[PDB]
């Protein structure tokens, strides 16, 4: 969605018509602030998500002791150990696929093979 | 008076089921 | 505990409502008598005696437990308090401000305040400081272990009352016919103030199927649900893009600003502070302020009341609506199912009420009450102008009859069961009395069943088999409860390390930054929480900071989560560290140690005392709770899990869970059980129930409680 | 030790010039740079005012005109109370703060309204940096927030209490748009501006 | 300094010798915001210290903007004396010092002339571009000093136990309740300090009282009967013997419950 605030007063901006030129130009509704519509869409609702599964990725989530570890293969580096956990999105009908961090350059991996 | 671990069911005494769901 | 509550607490309650002012109005026909009077009565420092009893002619001798028990006294000892008077006089000139001055009437002067019942073989009992010998002599059995109260010649045990924790953020789903989808509520209390209990409710309004899901707040004193953008705007976040930054933390998760869209476009049409101020001034439950001064009514509604366990101070709004924001995102975490809802029967979340706190407060309350009476006698002596007797002000039966009430009958006030009789059968059933623990039942838990955070900390079978089952719980055999420290040494030591400040923080600039949690008061955050850990740690483990406290890092949600408050319930467990001469992980504790500790032993039955605050202080041991037992990973055995990696058909079968990356070890799987259980021989090659049957059932055996 | 750089002396400010003087801290919350040596209309008026019922308090340009205009017009009681006993500090913060700092240029284009900040006012010490390069050291004691208001013409409550009440429907997007189009509930700088140039127009 | 704002009188030329405008010509000093540790704030802060005496040297050096403070010996040993000053914002925006002083008080469109504005001299003192921490340096000598201290900071305890007498239970006794220590404080005697008084009145004649009574009612024509008592200090039964006859009260009006003179003796 991108959501816009204005650069005058730092409110939120809304999506107005104008007749002009017909195209998509986000309104401030406090101060006036006005420019140009990066993008046609204006509102996106996800039914089914697929952000948040690898949420909590830092620069030392492998310093985690409960975290269980693999000898998987890192197409990255080619490095055997890595830490690994499920999706970290917590809801009832997520699948169980295993997502993997790379100890030596931190790249989330997964081991599923539907995309794959 | 008395201190027991031995749980014995008071018999005859639902009143306390009965007053746990009085409305319907 | 309760040595906790006589060195400490007790003086604390003192201090907190110890000065008592009366003015006297001129009240003045004419202009020769216009002077405005000020007493003060204030309350020093608070003594106590050794145990004792007066008796009918009014002697007072040394009483020991032995004779209290056979004359059906109380094992009771009194309390002082310094009493310094204050006289303030003034001339009352009307307009002038009043200048009050002393006339040198400050008369100072202990006065008996109460009695306090000892509980056996505490600081203040003759029991401590008696030897084996001394024992028999004042006969007094030596394998009697104390920990109960004598009132009125009867045994009276305190059983620990299991709470939920307070400062604690947890988020609920509510039922499908409520209109209301989420609620993430706090009970925020404070512990050195008045310690009422100020519950703020952040509401989610609609289900997942409507559309107009806006969140409105519960405010104390406030008859309306606030919606949150009123409030952030009420404590000076006008902007809508700093209110989304105080409540989302990341600038790519639209999802969270698309649910607090509708939010915003509620409250639209406030766009300042005092607009806010007045809207809230308008809900106001008080309904006795005038038209103006429903500003001055919000602002201090929101800060003496609004998140109290916070700050009471002014000053603190951006601390305040940092965590309102806190609030909210958790609310929406749990909405957009990114977090499961805040399990209720978690046992971190839970804190134990023991002798100590539960004793804190009667006295708090029996406290307050005197001090009212006080006032209220004064105001009659300079009222009706009858001579001031100070023996009168001070009814010591109040504290004396309030405590003595609330130990011989449970109810705690003016909840049931708090104290009972000591179980005397057998002296295995007095010690399962002496750590048994009560959880009083209406919510939408489940607290009959053993959970997963029962692990070493109560007992897995030792339970009544009626309508207790479960509610009633006994503590493991190394299981032991905080008895609560100061947090004011950790928080200036993060401050002093790193931790930067709530009031300065923006989360776009520093989106890595870990968020600092003491005792649920988020303090500031932190960039690199790994180094601040093993620097705490480090402190720990030597005893610079005390071993009660638990320090938690969330690594995923990122949060360092500190609790110094009373009431963890903790267990020991061995170190594991990485010890690179070996190549492996192994348990600090060595050989020599355990050498020193049956040398102790063993003088017990001349070289160095090594007791186990000697482990404690070298970082051999560890003490653990069920919240840092979240971040933790434990070995069963030493020898058989440290070490890397034919056998017996006749053992059990073993796994050796394929992971070297220990934090810590078990002491001995043994002892998760509690008192009743470790009686039984071989439980593991029992069936459970059989195991709980047997726990019930050995209180109720023969054998000698006492030798006395 | 060479002198490849500058080394720069560092000394206190003495103690006759600090007596009943505080030097405060001043914090603009503006997401643009914000200089009152050239973004305000001079002069300006940081003061100690009420902030209750912005938007009817007349700007500095206005109560001078207003000045000029009328310048050239003329030419039982209860014996006894509980007081419940206090700390002094918190009790001074209070009365000294219960009106908040009010900065507004001349003609009210930007009025901005400082709120106390008490988290750190006690560990920030201030280096001013001298004209020969040298370093004066001030304590700090208080911070204060400033926050603009009346930028873009907000609107009272007794509107806004019309608007929470669902009787009223959806509040339209842009409703204080199409209210300034009709020119009602405009900006402290609009009225004084329409105050002067109808002044000016006699 | 408590003052009325709104002042459409231009009271302000005539009651402040000072101009009310912000001063602004010294915003331009460059002021670098910096926050200490507790031991160095504590000797940096307080009052009866900071008499313009020299606290140290800065050291910048181009090569890393390395920013160094050179503490002199003057004031401790055991602190150390080079300081890492740690830049947390190297451009600060939108952060100003200004002053508070006080004043010389000697010599829609709908308005209200009163807004209550409290005035002060106020001015920039300067402008805040550079965000400073204060810590040690690694290296120094008096490193461990610091780190010792900090320790020690969460390791001393501040409260005191409860203090245990130590003598017999009886003698704390001999003090409460039952006692013959009688008070020999003089804490609220209003008992003492108000039966020590005695307004004693004696029976001078009726010619004389009436006259006084006359004179009383010539100075103020309403009396109340404790006002006429003390004034003339006479007893109450033949002071209204005397009010009776040469008097009367009022039961009914605004002066009710007060003895005032006859309408008869009123135009005398
Ligand atoms: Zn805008
Ligand atoms: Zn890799």
């Amino acid at each position: 969605t991108t959501f816009r605030f204005c650069r005058d007063c730092n409110n939120m901006l809304y999506p107005r018509e104008d007749k002009e030129n017909n195209r998509l130009l986000f309104e401030c509704r406090t101060c006036s602030y006005v420019e140009e519509a990066g993008s046609p869409l204006v509102y996106r609702h996800e039914l089914i998500t697929n952000i948040g599964e690898t949420a909590g990725v830092v620069q030392d989530i492998g310093s985690d002791p409960t975290l269980p570890r693999s000898d998987r293969e890192c197409p990255k580096c080619h490095s055997r150990e890595n830490v690994f956990f499920q999706s970290q999105q917590r809801r009832k009908d997520t699948s169980m696929v295993l997502f993997f961090v790379c100890l030596s350059c931190s790249h989330i991996f997964t081991s599923d093979q539907k995309n794959k | 008076n008395e201190n027991f671990e031995d749980f014995d069911v008071e018999h005859f005494s639902d009143e306390e089921t009965y007053e746990e769901k009085p409305q319907f | 505990s309760f040595n906790q509550f006589v060195d400490y607490t007790l003086q604390d309650i003192i201090c907190e409502d110890s000065t008592l002012i009366l003015e006297q109005l001129a009240q003045h026909t004419t202009e020769s008598d216009n002077i405005s009077r000020k007493y003060e009565i204030s309350f020093g420092k608070i003594y106590v005696t050794k145990p004792m009893v007066n008796e009918s002619d009014g002697v007072t001798h040394a009483l020991y437990p032995q004779e209290a028990r056979l004359r059906n006294l109380t094992y009771s000892s009194g309390l002082f308090v310094d009493v310094k008077k204050r006289t303030y006089e003034a001339i009352d000139v009307p307009g002038r401000e009043l200048k009050y001055e002393l006339i040198a009437e400050e008369s100072e002067g202990k006065v008996f305040i109460g009695r306090l019942p000892i509980m056996l073989r505490s600081k203040n009992c003759y029991l401590s400081e008696a030897t084996e010998s001394d024992l028999y002599k004042l006969k007094e059995c030596p394998f009697d272990m104390g920990g109960y109260f004598i009132i009125n010649g009867s045994e009276k045990v305190l059983i620990a009352q299991e709470r939920s924790a307070g400062n604690i953020v947890q988020v609920f789903k509510k039922a499908a016919p409520s209109p209301i989808s989420h609620v993430a509520e706090i009970r925020s209390a404070l512990e050195k103030g008045s310690r009422f209990i100020s519950t703020l409710q952040v509401k989610l309004y609609g289900r997942e199927g409507s559309s107009a899901r806006t969140i409105k707040a519960t405010l104390p004193y406030i008859k309306q649900d606030i919606p949150i953008v009123i409030i952030f705007r009420a404590l000076g976040i006008i902007p809508d893009g700093e209110i989304l930054e105080h409540i989302c933390y990341d600038v790519n998760d639209w999802q969270m600003l698309e649910m607090l869209k509708p939010c915003v476009e509620d409250g639209f049409v406030i766009q300042d502070r005092e607009t806010a101020l007045d809207f809230i001034g308008r809900r106001g439950t008080a309904l006795g302020i005038k038209k103006e001064k429903r500003i001055q009514y919000a602002k201090d509604i929101l800060q003496k009341e609004f998140l109290p366990h916070i700050t009471q101070l002014e000053g603190f709004e951006s601390r305040k609506a940092f965590f309102l924001g806190y609030m909210i995102n958790r609310l929406l975490l749990c909405a957009l199912d990114r977090k499961d809802q805040d399990d209720r029967d978690h046992f971190g979340k839970k804190r134990l009420d023991l002798a100590g706190p539960l004793l804190a407060q009667l006295f708090k309350t029996l406290f307050k009450k005197l001090t009212k009476d006080i006032f209220r006698y004064m105001q009659r002596t300079v009222e009706e102008a009858h001579d001031f007797n100070m023996k009168l002000a001070i009814n010591a039966k109040t504290i004396t009859s309030g405590l003595k009430y609330a130990l011989a009958t449970g109810n705690w006030g003016e909840r049931a069961g708090v104290s009972q009789v000591l179980n005397r059968y057998t002296y295995s059933s007095t010690l399962s009395h002496l750590r048994r623990t009560n959880t009083p039942i209406g919510k939408l838990a489940k607290p009959r069943q053993l959970h997963n955070t029962h692990w070493g900390l109560v007992c897995p079978a030792e339970t009544p088999e009626g309508q207790a089952c479960g509610l009633v719980k006994n503590l493991s055999l190394m299981s032991c409860i905080s008895v609560g420290t100061d947090p004011m040494p950790i928080i200036t030591f993060l401050s002093e390390w790193g931790m930067e400040p709530l009031e300065d923080y923006v989360p776009h600039q520093s989106p890595d930054a870990t968020r600092v949690f003491v005792n649920g008061v988020w303090h500031g955050v932190h960039r690199n929480p790994a180094r601040l850990m093993e620097t705490l740690r480090t402190l720990r483990r030597k005893g610079d900071i005390n071993p009660e406290v638990s320090m938690i890092r969330d690594i995923r949600e990122k949060e360092l989560k500190i609790f110094t408050d009373a009431g963890r319930v903790y267990r020991p467990l061995f170190i594991v560290e990485d010890d690179e001469s070996l190549g492996h992980k192994e348990l600090k504790v060595r050989k020599g140690h355990i050498a020193k500790l049956m040398a102790t032993e063993y003088q017990d039955i001349d070289v160095e005392e090594y007791t186990w605050s000697s482990l404690l202080n070298e970082g051999l041991v560890e003490y653990i709770d069920a919240e840092e037992e979240e971040s933790i990973l434990i070995a069963m055995q030493p020898e058989d899990l440290e070490p890397a990696e034919d056998v017996d058909p006749a053992k059990r079968i073993r796994v050796s869970h394929h992971a070297t990356t220990f934090t810590h070890c078990e002491i001995h799987p043994s002892m998760i059980l509690g008192v009743a259980a470790s009686i039984i021989p071989f439980p593991d090659h029992n069936q459970s129930p059989r195991n709980t049957y047997q726990s019930a059932m050995g209180k109720q055996a023969m054998g000698v409680f006492l030798t006395n | 030790d060479p002198n490849e750089y500058n080394e720069f002396p560092l000394r206190a400010i003495p103690k006759e010039d600090l007596e009943n003087m505080r030097t405060h801290l001043l914090k603009f919350q503006s997401k643009k740079k914000i200089n009152p040596v050239t973004d305000f209309h001079l002069p300006v008026r940081l003061h100690r005012k009420d902030t209750r019922n912005l938007q009817f308090q007349l700007t500095r340009a206005e109560i001078v005109q207003r000045q000029k205009e009328i310048s050239e017009y003329k030419k039982l009681r209860r014996k006894t109370r509980q007081l419940k006993v206090l700390d002094e500090n918190a009790k001074k913060l209070r009365f000294e703060e219960f009106y908040p700092w009010v900065m507004e240029d001349f003609d009210g284009y930007n009025t901005w309204v400082g709120s106390y900040e008490a988290g750190n006012s006690d560990s920030y010490v201030l280096l001013s940096v001298e004209d020969d390069g040298s370093f004066t050291m001030i304590p700090a004691d208080k911070v204060y927030k400033f926050t603009a208001r009346n930028k873009y013409a907000t609107l009272t409550i007794d509107e806004a209490e019309k608007r929470m009440d669902k009787k009223s429907g959806e509040v339209p997007r842009w409703l204080m748009k199409h209210l300034d189009n009709i020119g009602t509930t405009t900006t402290r700088y609009d009225r004084t501006r329409r105050k002067l140039k109808a002044v000016a127009d006699q | 300094e408590v003052f009325d704002g709104n002042d459409i009188e231009n009271n302000e030329t005539k009651v402040y010798e000072e101009s009310l405008d912000l001063d602004l010509e010294r915003s331009n000093r460059q002021v670098w915001l910096v926050r200490l540790p507790m031991f160095l704030a504590e000797k940096w802060r307080d009052r009866n210290n900071l008499h313009g005496q020299e606290l140290g040297k800065i050291r910048i050096n181009k090569d890393g903007s390395k920013i160094t403070l050179l503490l002199n010996e003057n004031d401790n040993d055991s602190i150390p004396h080079e300081y890492d000053l740690e830049l947390t914002k190297k451009v600060v925006e939108n952060e100003y010092v200004f002053t508070e002083q006080n004043l010389k008080k000697y010599q829609r469109d709908r308005y209200i002339p009163y807004v209550k504005t409290i005035p002060k001299k106020t001015a920039i003192v300067g402008t805040v571009c550079h965000e400073c921490q204060v810590m040690p340096s690694m290296n120094d000598p008096n490193y461990h000093k610091i780190v010792e201290q900090r320790r020690n900071i969460v390791k001393l305890n501040n409260k005191e136990r409860i203090t245990t007498l130590d003598e017999t239970v009886g003698v704390t006794m001999s003090h409460t309740g039952m006692s013959m220590r009688s008070d020999n404080s003089n804490f609220l005697k209003v008992g003492r300090e108000k039966a020590k008084s005695n307004i004693k009145s004696i029976r001078m004649p009726k010619k004389e009282i009436l006259d006084y009574l006359f004179k009383l009612f010539d100075e103020y024509d309403y009396w109340s009967l404790k006002g006429l008592k003390e004034r003339t200090r006479q007893p109450e039964a033949h002071l209204k013997e005397c009010l009776d006859k040469v008097a009367t009260l009022v039961k009914k009006g605004p002066y009710a419950f007060k003895y005032t003179l006859r309408p008869e003796y009123k135009k005398l």
